[PDB]
RNA sequence: UAGCGGCGAGCGAACGGGGAGCAGCCCAGAGCCUGAAUCAGUGUGUGUGUUAGUGGAAGCGUCUGGAAAGGCGCGCGAUACAGGGUGACAGCCCCGUACACAAAAAUGCACAUGCUGUGAGCUCGAUGAGUAGGGCGGGACACGUGGUAUCCUGUCUGAAUAUGGGGGGACCAUCCUCCAAGGCUAAAUACUCCUGACUGACCGAUAGUGAACCAGUACCGUGAGGGAAAGGCGAAAAGAACCCCGGCGAGGGGAGUGAAAAAGAACCUGAAACCGUGUACGUACAAGCAGUGGGAGCACGCUUAGGCGUGUGACUGCGUACCUUUUGUAUAAUGGGUCAGCGACUUAUAUUCUGUAGCAAGGUUAACCGAAUAGGGGAGCCGAAGGGAAACCGAGUCUUAACU
């Protein structure tokens, strides 16, 4: 049968033109009064997951 | 496509048996052992075509000790009186030499003894 | 390229494409394997530890008897036992991708002539449905090993060659890649070389 | 050629490997699974993404955006296609028998990719800055 | 996929598209014309299946052999060379097979027709209430109460009546669409205790059914229930008349049959463990994984000598089995009494990578049709475009008021 994607998985990845994956940042959904605004600021922008946590991600998402 | 191993397995029992034969007891009889004792048999062969070069070789020694006392020069010293003459001939042709032509070997040992006065 | 006609001392124009291309011995291999496993029928099972009659009663304790613990008079372990991969129908045809099929023909069709094996001719027929008349043909053609392609089914010649073993009948549209292979000359009329030649664009 | 003087390309028939079939085959034995543990058993191993119990990636990071129910009946059309069509004119309907866009397609762009080199008439498309320049290269017309 | 989801593990649609198949009716009612289409039960007719059957081509010589179907020679049939049997392998010996045929009787299914019954078309009507809806508790919908439409209802309630009502995923308006609370309906779909025919890169007696055999037996169990082992003389019994030892034994030796008794009924082949008789060599002052390296002597063959083959092995150097598990095992750790047979990385579907082949900015079709491994079918899927959460823009895009 066809093989099901992790679906939590697919709510946090998204496959970009040369295959990787961007995600979005960790420690900006709550306690952020005592962030600092510079540390917040670098959190906004999405980022690309790391060589270590590809074949993870890959695992999850066999139709990404 | 079933496949039944009687006569595979039987040619290798039986390639194996015939290695062990002469060998006491289960050892020519029952497989299980014969195939434990056939490689042992292998094990002590490969380590012993090395070892037969040193027993030889410590063979023809000591005859050429032996032979060279009878003239009154020790094997350490007839070796070295050789090499110092030149003569290369080995110790398998030495010890031959020690036991068919004694008089030969005395030669060997004069010719020794020169080079070492 | 032209196929000169066996006794009309005539020729005839086909496409290089179909009967002068070389030959693709990986492409024709890769088509007559899948058409010999087409022809499987894949029919056969054996009994898995579950289909083998039997309960599943422990034979034994599982301590203190001194035996190995058992769990299943039906392990496949055990004489009497379930097959432990046992077999079920299976189908094992292949895809051949179109182009490489027709591809393959191409390839078949351009070594026969290579090798002498095609023969064209107007036309290829007999009488009567009779054995006897498709043999003495045959013979007066110098052929025996034969396999016939004509334009349309012809139902007295295909009557007549049913019991010739070394021979074979077969109209341009149902050929396939192993007859074309199996058979030491194959014969075509001119309308069956037409016919193939559409086919293989 | 013959039944029996076909052979596959070198190469193309790689054979499979057949565990603990002995020490000559290297696969012997333990048949590369080395030795015990989970990973050794037969059925055994982790799920996808499993981590050994630290929070996973996948778990670690947070969800976001919303999916578009317009981007699915939204597609792009190249320039290489705007000849394609039966008639030398191109609207939804055109795109769609042609076989460039899918029948549920409500709305469409025609982009800068590949080239236009005959004159089309392109009509209820949006069009981009770039292709609109090669469109009307090439003699053709765009239109609401 | 969209979604559902301790948003975990998992669960998983529909719109729309391609196909198989296709069929539409009745009541909620009285009149008029009236047995008018339809269905069923059923007589008769023809047709045609099933349950017995009938015919069904063509070879002889020679050699080997116990026997010919085999070898060799020359013939012949074939819409029949599918298969089986026959003293070894048979198109032509036998049974068949291709093809052509056949039913007194019962029965299937079909058109036709009689019959008892059923009612046709017409006009004017009528239009499903403890129902829809709702409160409470549950259940079903991919949807776990969620912002949750739709469905069912255990409990309490309860409408409007085509100027009316439902739905369009909370809800409202607009618009579009449909008409609940009455019923029937063939095909395409699911299956195989059974019957006939045919087939298999399925098994071939520890396999294949538990059961090739008087097996759901023997046997076990109070019972439910559990549940075996066990095929092969030979072409033909020609299955050994007769004689001898023996208990009017068992068993054997002759005779005879047979190609063979190197087929004698425990019967084809007849492996291995295991046990004997015979011969060669060694062995009763000698210590240990039993071999290996050196090596006398004896026996037996050579070569016609040549200090070589084979068997044995006094004496001598070295030398603590295998598997497993371990940092490490001669280990006094595990496992195996031995032999023979069996016994463990498969299969299906997804997915990615490598190798290989085809075609190439294209590649490929799926169900299905089929002229059936062809051809048709391009519904779809992947790819040639990305960026952004998205609208959207697009070789760019996003970020930010804007980016050096
Ligand atoms: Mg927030
Ligand atoms: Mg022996
Ligand atoms: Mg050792
Ligand atoms: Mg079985
Ligand atoms: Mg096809
Ligand atoms: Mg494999
Ligand atoms: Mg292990
Ligand atoms: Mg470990
Ligand atoms: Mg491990
Ligand atoms: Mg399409
Ligand atoms: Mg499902
Ligand atoms: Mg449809
Ligand atoms: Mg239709
Ligand atoms: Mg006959
Ligand atoms: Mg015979
Ligand atoms: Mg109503
Ligand atoms: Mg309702
Ligand atoms: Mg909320
Ligand atoms: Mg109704
Ligand atoms: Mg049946
Ligand atoms: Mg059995
Ligand atoms: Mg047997
Ligand atoms: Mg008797
Ligand atoms: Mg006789
Ligand atoms: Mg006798
Ligand atoms: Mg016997
Ligand atoms: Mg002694
Ligand atoms: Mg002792
Ligand atoms: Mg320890
Ligand atoms: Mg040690
Ligand atoms: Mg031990
Ligand atoms: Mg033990
Ligand atoms: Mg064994």
């Amino acid at each position: 049968p066809k093989i099901k994607t992790v679906r939590g998985a697919a709510k946090r990845f998204k496959k970009t033109g040369k295959g990787g994956f961007k995600h979005k940042h960790a420690n900006l959904r709550h306690i952020l009064t005592k962030k600092a605004t510079k540390r917040k600021r670098h959190l906004r922008p999405k980022a690309m997951v790391s060589k270590g946590d590809l074949g993870l991600v890959i695992a999850c998402l066999p139709y990404a | 496509a079933r496949v039944k191993r009687g006569v595979i397995a039987r040619a290798r029992h039986k390639k194996i048996l015939k290695q062990a034969k002469g060998y006491y007891g289960a050892r020519s009889r029952v497989y299980r052992v014969a195939f434990q004792a056939v490689i042992k048999a292998g094990q002590y062969a490969y380590r012993d075509r090395r070892q037969r070069k040193r027993q030889f070789r410590q063979l023809w020694i000591a005859r050429i000790n032996a032979a060279a006392r009878q003239n009154g020069i020790s094997y350490s010293k007839f070796i070295n009186g050789l090499k110092k003459a030149s003569v290369e001939i080995d110790r398998k042709i030495l010890a031959d030499i020690a036991v068919f032509d004694k008089v030969a070997f005395t030669a060997l040992v004069e010719k020794a003894k020169a080079a070492l006065a | 390229m032209e196929l000169v006609l066996k006794d009309a001392q005539s020729a005839l124009t086909v496409s290089e494409t179909t009967f002068g291309r070389d030959f693709n011995e990986a492409l024709v291999h890769q088509v007559v394997v899948a058409y010999a496993a087409g022809a499987r029928q894949g029919t056969r099972a054996q009994k898995t530890r579950a289909e083998v009659t039997g309960s599943g009663k422990k034979p034994w304790r599982q301590k203190g008897t001194g035996r190995a613990r058992s769990g299943s008079i039906k392990s496949p372990i055990w004489r009497s036992g379930g097959v432990t991969f046992a077999a079920r129908p299976q189908d094992h045809s292949q895809k051949v991708n179109k182009k490489m099929y027709r591809g393959a023909l191409k390839s078949i069709l351009s070594e026969l002539v290579r090798q002498d094996r095609l023969i064209v001719v107007e036309k290829f027929s007999v009488e009567a449905p009779k054995t006897k008349l498709l043999a003495q043909k045959l013979k007066d053609m110098a052929l025996e090993d034969v396999l016939i392609i004509t334009g349309e089914l012809d139902e007295n010649l295909f009557l007549a060659a049913r019991n010739l073993h070394k021979v074979d009948v077969r109209d341009a549209t149902g050929i396939d890649p192993v007859s074309l292979i199996a058979f030491d000359k194959v014969v075509m009329t001119a309308d069956a070389v037409k016919q193939v030649e559409e086919m293989l664009a | 050629m013959r039944l029996n003087t076909l052979s596959p390309a070198e190469g193309s028939k790689k054979a499979g490997k057949r565990l603990g079939r002995g020490i000559g085959s290297g696969l012997g034995k333990t048949g590369g699974r080395g030795h015990k543990g989970q990973k050794s058993r037969s059925g055994g191993g982790v799920r996808r993404g499993f981590e050994g119990g630290q929070m996973p990636l996948y778990r670690r990071l947070p969800k976001f955006g919303f999916t578009s129910r317009k981007a699915a009946i939204t597609a792009e059309i190249r320039l290489s296609d705007l000849a394609k069509v039966e008639g030398g004119v191109v609207d939804l309907n055109t795109l769609k028998a042609a076989n460039i866009i899918g029948i549920q397609i409500e709305f469409a762009k025609v982009i800068l990719a590949g080239e236009v080199t005959t004159p089309v008439t392109v009509r209820g498309l949006r069009v981009t800055k770039g292709a609109r320049a090669a469109i009307e290269a090439a003699g053709g017309k765009i239109e609401e």
